[PDB]
DNA sequence: TCATATTATTACGCCAGACAGGG
DNA sequence: CCCTGTCTGGCGTCCTCTCACCTATGA
């Protein structure tokens, strides 16, 4: 089975992406397994905004990574291949990987 | 080289 | 910083990436327990006579654009004070004000 | 039958041969001597340079006869650059020089 | 003592020749001036994944070897079967056996490289890699990580105008 | 723009400077679609796209990045015709010698190794070996070798000896020949001796072995290592009318020089024993010299059905070559023909031009006077107004006419009389009337004759045609002072 | 459909040009 | 060694028009 891991900052822009892959999968193939929602990466940082000093001010920020899990459980010739040419939104990391 | 163009061969061997 | 801070840095990082497989190689040696005696004092001397600036333990991490020794952060290789501007004019991708 | 300027060949840019293709007379080898034999020079410059091979200089041909200025810019034959193919194609090293 | 040679057919009739070959030899009983005949094959197995089948021409592309003696009677016996050329040699008057060595060699090369490839497939990062047996067939992509211990290659062909980085087989891809 | 054209051999270096990618795959064409094969004789990385500034696969529609090559294309982004200059290399597994050098009468390599050519076709045909400087042993460099005195010598001078065969053999012995060195010597020879036949066998020799030496050809350079393949376009692969392709015969001697090739690789890669080489590499040779020049070994290789195919020297050589052809005649625009016919009220100056040709020869002449005066605007409408011929056209065709000569062509023209230069008079009807008196200058009868007209096109050809071909012009013939223009 | 790769007729007429044979 | 039959290659008219016919194989 095509495990598809798709990796984003933008949710929107991820979910978006994952329609697209299921849409490009459900025409040429058949059970397409489903989009997944996995755990989402809040990597949090805090900083000193002054230049010199002040401790106690500070700016707390984040980087959400959100994770989609799709998954196809039939690899056909004319499903896998697809994939090259239906392109999806930019700044969305995918990983597609059989078995 | 024969006609009209030994004119122009003519000038382009005189300018060599 | 300086300019000749960062120079310095850049050199150092240079002498790392150069003396990188020979100084591991000597460290894997110094270790190894199944090894002759006086191979492993020869290794320790070798590594002496290596330049200092190989060493990855030498070299800062400096900000890529104002050479800032303190402050760093390593995922975006800047200041926290660069890091902040950039994340103000949505110049670092996903980073926005967290509240929880 | 009478031509313009019609279709033309795919190997060879010269146009096609016939009547149901719509094509132009052959300006054969026996008429290239006859025209040697006059002092016609510009007449045969044309007749094999601009009037039948070269595809940039049928096309400044075509728009300075629309627009009046009876010139040729001259060029060269473009199956004269197949005939360089074809030696060349061989272990044969056929330039030009200078 | 018989010593081998090396027969020429149409290319494509092999089997064809070696039937009748072998049938000829049983019509005109020439019994004991022929022990065997060669068609050396590599068993590719791939008609499934991937509609191919190892599209390898299975050496040797056409040449048929033959268990011999050689008088004048049997010669012409192997050129009056149907469908065959001539031997191959230094010249016709007489045709020239191969060696010993060398057949020996041929059939363990045969082996090997046949059964499945295996022998240093250490693809590396470079050139193109064309993964066909699997779900993602027909495609090519580059290796960025190659994995000997864990015998697999992290291959990220591009996909819907992007990257997959997925980890594949030797056999799963081409050089 | 350029003087003089320059010939001289091609080195695998200079054969790597022309070509844009090495030809791998002898696979053509997909065939059930409409692309071609990545990679094989018809490739796009080695050659171009198919379209015009497009990838052949997908991206780069519309004009901006001309010149990007993605891995998922594969693919160069230029012009149409750009495939036309470029040429492909295909990498001879087997050193193969040159079939115009070594069978030309007499042959290159014939009179220049000493050797005669029966002798060198054994060798170069896996039939005979040959002496390449052996060492302390009791045998000559040019002295060949056959299978007996292959096996006694080996098995006597085992160690310091060298006996190769085919081209490979050939190159070394061409290779290692000192040119310089042979010049003295063949010229003390000369001056040395009196045998007529000698002297003649001799400085015919010299002659060809100094004048290698004053160009900066290569005995080397004779066998074909980097084979050069035509480009695409000049070996077209159009379908005719149906659902097939009729593909042209140098695709078949390019796939089957590219299968053998592949075969021969592969078997150097498996160690094969030295008579499936032997014979792998004569199939290769025999490849090569029948794609070079077909038919000038044993009978010449044939496709469909028994005619044999053509290659490269039959596409130069012949009466149909690019010469005699295409190069000397030409077909030609603004050209017409039709039956002559009378018409003896004209003067001789001039000649009857039916309206219909007169009106298809000089449609830009026409477009050109109809933009003028202003009746159209675009192109467009002038060729619509002509499509339809309104009633305003001829004026402007009798416009275009009055002072514009042509050239009218009686098809065998056999001196310089059978063409002429006339003025054209508008003819109701669809034969050209053509003034009797000429009729005795062309040899030209009534009884089904047929002529070309051509148009001068420039300002020049126009003067030509008045100044020197006019048929006023032509009233003695140049053989002699008899007047041409006798009164039939 | 997608790679595999070459055999069982003769009947022109000079005219040069190269080649083994022999007095 | 200079004549010599004998063999091998290389020519053989330009232009045009009409029509039909196009590799087999194959698990
Ligand atoms: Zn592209």
């Amino acid at each position: 089975r095509i495990r598809i891991r798709l990796k984003a900052f933008d949710h929107r822009l991820i979910d978006q992406a994952t329609a697209e892959i299921v849409e490009t999968a459900k025409r040429t193939g058949a059970q397409v397994r489903g989009p997944i929602p996995l755990p989402t990466r809040k990597e949090r940082f805090t900083v000193l905004i002054s230049p010199h000093v002040n401790k106690d001010a500070r700016d707390q920020y984040e980087i959400r990574t959100h994770l989609r899990l799709v998954d196809i459980v039939e690899p056909t010739e004319k499903t896998v291949d697809a994939l090259m040419r239906l392109d999806l939104a930019a700044g969305v990391d995918v990983q597609i990987s059989l078995g | 080289p024969a006609g009209t163009g030994y004119a122009y061969h003519q000038d382009r061997m005189r300018r060599r | 910083a300086k300019q000749s801070m960062k120079a310095r840095e850049v050199k150092r990082v240079a002498l790392a990436d150069k003396y990188f497989a020979k100084r591991a190689e000597l460290k894997a040696i110094i270790s190894d327990v199944n090894a002759s005696d006086e191979d492993r004092w020869n290794a320790v001397l070798k590594l002496q006579t290596l330049p200092r600036d190989s060493s990855p333990s030498r070299q800062r991490n400096r900000c890529r654009q104002t050479g800032r020794p303190h402050g760093f952060l390593r995922k975006f290789g800047l200041s926290r004070i660069k890091v902040r501007e950039a994340a103000m004019r949505g110049e670092i991708p996903g980073l926005k004000k967290a509240s929880w | 039958h009478a031509r313009s300027t019609g279709s033309y060949s795919l190997v060879t840019q010269q146009p096609l041969g016939g009547k149901a293709q719509f094509g132009g007379q052959r300006f054969g080898e026996m008429e290239v001597w006859a025209l040697e034999a006059y002092g016609a020079a510009y007449t045969l410059q044309e007749m094999l340079t601009v009037k039948s091979d070269d595809v940039n200089g049928r096309t400044k041909m075509y728009k300075n006869i629309v627009d009046g200025n009876h010139q040729m810019e001259p060029g060269m034959p473009e199956s004269f650059n197949v005939l360089l193919k074809e030696i060349r194609s061989l272990g044969i090293n056929i330039e030009l020089e200078d | 003592k018989k010593r081998w040679y090396v027969v020429q057919a149409f290319s494509g009739f092999e089997g064809r020749v070696a039937t009748s070959l072998r049938e000829h030899i049983k019509l005109h009983n020439m019994e004991d001036l022929f022990g065997e005949v060669m068609v050396p094959t590599e068993e590719v197995v791939e008609i499934r994944g991937g509609q191919r089948r190892k599209s390898e021409r299975k050496f040797f592309p056409g040449y048929v070897l033959v268990q011999m003696v050689m008088n004048d009677a049997s010669w012409h016996l192997v050129r009056s079967v149907p469908r065959v050329m001539g031997f191959i040699g230094g010249t016709s008057d007489r045709p020239a056996p191969i060696s010993d060595k060398e057949v020996d060699a041929i059939m363990n090369r045969l082996q090997q490289v046949g059964d499945k490839p295996r022998p240093k497939t250490l693809f590396e990062p470079g050139e193109m890699v064309r993964v066909n047996d699997g779900p993602f067939a027909d495609f090519n992509g580059v290796v960025e990580e190659v994995d000997y211990e864990k015998s697999r290659l992290k291959v990220s062909v591009s996909i819907f105008g992007r990257a997959t980085p997925v980890e594949l087989d030797f056999s799963q891809v081409e050089k | 723009e350029f003087d003089a054209i320059k010939i001289a051999l091609a080195s695998p270096d200079m054969i790597r400077s022309w070509s844009f990618g090495e030809v791998k795959k002898p696979e053509t064409i997909n065939y059930r679609t409409f692309k071609p094969e990545r990679d094989g004789l018809f490739c796009a990385r080695i050659f171009g796209p198919v379209k015009d500034y497009e990838c052949l696969c997908g991206k780069y529609k519309r004009l901006k990045h001309r010149g990007v090559i993605c891995e998922k294309c594969g693919v160069e982004v230029t012009q149409t015709k750009v495939r036309r200059e470029r040429m492909g290399h295909i990498e001879l597994a087997s050193p193969t010698a040159h079939i115009w050098f070594l069978k030309s009468l007499p042959s290159r390599i014939g009179l220049l190794l000493d050797m005669p050519l029966r002798d060198i076709e054994r060798v170069l045909y896996f039939e005979s070996y040959v002496v390449i400087e052996g060492g302390m042993t009791n045998l000559e460099r040019q002295q060949i070798l056959t299978e007996e005195q292959y096996l006694d010598a080996l098995e006597e001078f085992g160690d310091e000896f060298d006996a190769k065969m085919g081209a490979e053999a050939i190159q070394a012995l061409l290779k290692s020949m000192d040119l310089e060195q042979e010049c003295e010597q063949l010229r003390e020879e000369l001056n040395e001796t009196n045998s007529e036949t000698k002297r003649k066998k001799l400085t015919k020799r010299i002659k060809l072995l100094e004048a290698f030496v004053q160009s900066g050809n290569k005995p080397e350079w004779m066998i074909l290592t980097v084979l050069p393949v035509l480009p695409p376009d000049l070996r077209p692969l159009v379908p005719l009318d149906g659902g097939r392709f009729a593909t042209s015969d140098l695709n078949d001697l390019y796939r089957r020089v590219i299968n053998r090739n592949n075969r021969l690789k592969r078997l150097l890669d498996l160690a094969a024993p030295d008579i499936i080489v032997r014979n792998e590499k004569r199939m290769l040779q025999e490849a090569v010299d029948a794609l070079l020049d077909n038919g000038r070994r044993g009978r010449a290789i044939t496709g469909s059905n028994k005619r044999p195919l053509k290659s490269l020297a039959d596409m130069i050589k012949g009466k149909q070559g690019r010469f005699r052809q295409n190069l000397l005649g030409k077909r030609v625009d603004y050209s017409g023909r039709s039956v002559i016919t009378v018409g003896p009220y004209l003067r001789l100056h001039q000649c009857g031009l039916p309206k219909k040709m007169a009106l298809e020869l000089f449609k830009p002449f026409i477009y050109g006077k109809l933009e003028l005066r202003g009746l159209a605007t675009t192109i467009k409408a002038a060729k619509k107004m002509v499509e339809r011929e309104e009633a305003v056209v001829w004026d402007i065709l009798d416009e275009v006419i009055r002072e514009h000569p042509v050239l009218l062509n009686r098809a065998p023209t056999l001196h310089r009389l059978g063409i002429q230069a006339f003025e054209p008079v508008l003819i109701e009807g669809k034969a050209i009337q053509l003034h009797p008196l000429v009729c005795a200058a062309y040899n030209a009868d009534f009884d089904g004759d047929q002529m070309a007209v051509h148009v001068p096109l420039t300002l020049e050809a126009q003067l030509e045609a008045r100044a020197l071909m006019m048929s006023t012009n032509n009233i003695l013939s140049p053989a002699n002072g008899e007047p041409i223009i006798v009164p039939s």
